[PDB]
């Protein structure tokens, strides 16, 4: 069917995310699509702040490890599969089809 | 009528829930549950449609049991002397050939009991095929 | 779904169907009596099923066996007599009854 | 800055192929028409896929024990930053050893777990006896 189903994973941890692009890239594998390159796009830093009971007159710095996987052949077992194995919390998921 | 189910089961999409084999049982079934309708006589008609050689040939059981109610069904524990059935338990008969395995009613109760079965099938299928995840995390 | 004059009905017993011949019309002088079935007519009845794998099924196998009801022409109740005469105007493109 | 960030983005398509266990050619034909990259040379990016010979392997080999993190448990991207950092001088030495070790550390800055860049620069003490032009 139609091609571009293209996963974006914002992250602010670092081995669960080597183990889900792992498994996303293996799950598109037991489907046969034509997985693109997970491609790791260059780190983003991002200020960070507390906005609890501050300090008297901290999560302020972290770095976001980005994945852009891409999937190109959605027979039925990739969004089967997909759909049926979750993945952690922590991650951002918005993905695109367009 | 056999190639018909036969076109069936070739049709089947879940053939290995119901492969000739038991379609062919389970369409006995249905025939028996069809001749239930044909005659006013509640009688067990085994079938036997010979799956793949050829078409069907109706029989009769006899449903061993010292009663006479039903008689195209009663059978005392002993009466095998002629046909040389030999059996006490189990003679069943082929008095009744060539029922109608085509008409309106034949082919609504195929439709039903195919429907059942299939769903049933499917239903103890997927019920092992998620038990095998036992202890693990599933969406709902 | 079309109408069909069929001679079979899916419910009623062998009585209501043995004053009809082979294509599903009254022979023509059957004394009938109010409540009898002159036609002989079945309707698609159901509707909203959506199940294609079933639809397969029952577009070969049940071809003609999928949606029955017997909206079928029955003498009024009351009126008895004699049956005289049957004419049977058929749309052109139909193809024909054998009684037509 | 057409040479410089030719190896920020060849990483990519090694770390692709990492993942996808496809050919080198399936990983850089799509990545080139993927999205049309030009802060690599065109020839840069041909070297550093034939930076995929069994040598990398063997660069592997070779820093295994001195790395003061295990084998089986690195990121793949420190696995492609480091065969990238170790290969620099294998058989190109296109830059002697200062160039390409800040090279390396300094255009894959952008792509560990905000300290991995310091361990390999640890671990290029092991690569010393093999990066000779220093």
């Amino acid at each position: 069917q139609n091609q571009r189903i293209r996963i974006r994973l914002k992250a602010f941890d670092h081995r669960l995310i080597d183990q889900a692009t792992a498994e996303i890239v293996e799950t598109a594998k037991r489907t046969g699509a034509q997985v693109r390159g997970p491609i790791p796009l260059p780190t983003r830093k991002e200020r960070f702040t507390v906005l609890i009971s501050p300090h008297v007159n901290d999560q302020y710095e972290i770095r976001t490890h980005l994945r852009l996987v891409d999937i190109v052949e959605p027979t039925e077992k990739t969004v089967d599969a997909l759909m049926r194995l979750d993945l952690a919390a922590g991650v951002d998921v918005q993905i695109s089809l367009g | 009528m056999n190639k018909e189910i036969l076109a069936v089961v070739e049709a089947v999409s879940n053939e290995k829930a119901l492969p000739r084999e038991k379609i062919f049982e389970a369409l006995e079934s249905a025939l028996a549950t069809a001749t239930k309708k044909k005659y006013e006589q509640e009688i067990d008609v085994r079938v036997q449609i010979d799956r793949k050689s050829g078409d069907f040939d109706t029989f009769r059981r006899w449903l061993v049991v010292d009663e006479v109610t039903q008689p195209t069904k009663e059978i005392t524990l002993e009466a095998a002397r002629y046909e040389d059935e030999s059996l006490n338990l189990g003679d069943y008969v082929e008095d009744q050939i060539e029922s109608v395995t085509f008409d309106r009613i034949t082919t609504q109760t195929a439709k039903q009991v195919i429907v059942q079965k299939v769903r049933e099938a499917e239903r103890a299928m997927v019920v092992d095929q998620f038990r095998e995840h036992e202890g693990e995390i599933i969406t709902g | 779904g079309p109408e069909e004059i069929t001679a079979d009905i899916p419910n009623v017993g062998e009585a209501a169907l043995s004053k009809l011949d082979e294509s599903g019309i009254v022979y023509i002088g059957a004394e009938v009596t109010g409540g009898d079935i002159l036609v002989g007519k079945v309707t698609p009845k159901g509707e909203t099923q959506l199940t294609p794998e079933e639809k397969l099924l029952r577009a070969i196998f049940g071809e003609k066996a999928s949606d029955v009801k017997d909206s079928s022409l029955r003498v009024p109740n009351g009126v008895s007599g004699t049956v005289i005469d049957v004419q049977v105007f058929t749309r052109d493109g139909v193809e024909k009854d054998k009684r037509a | 800055a057409a040479r410089r960030r030719a190896r920020e983005c060849a990483v990519q398509a090694l770390y692709s192929w990492q993942l996808s266990q496809n050919d080198i050619a399936d990983v850089e034909y799509q990545f080139l028409a993927e999205q049309d990259v030009k802060d690599v040379d065109v020839l840069y990016f041909r070297e550093l896929l034939a930076g995929v010979a069994t040598n990398t392997a063997y660069l592997d080999g070779l820093m295994k024990p001195y790395l003061s993190r295990l084998l089986e448990e690195l990121g793949q991207v420190e696995k492609a930053v480091l065969r990238i950092a170790l290969y620099e001088l294998s058989k190109r030495s296109d830059v002697p050893y200062k160039v390409a070790i800040n090279e390396a550390i300094e255009l894959a800055k952008s792509f560990g777990a905000e300290d991995s860049h310091k361990f390999v620069n640890g671990v290029l003490d092991k690569a010393a006896p093999v990066i000779r032009p220093n």
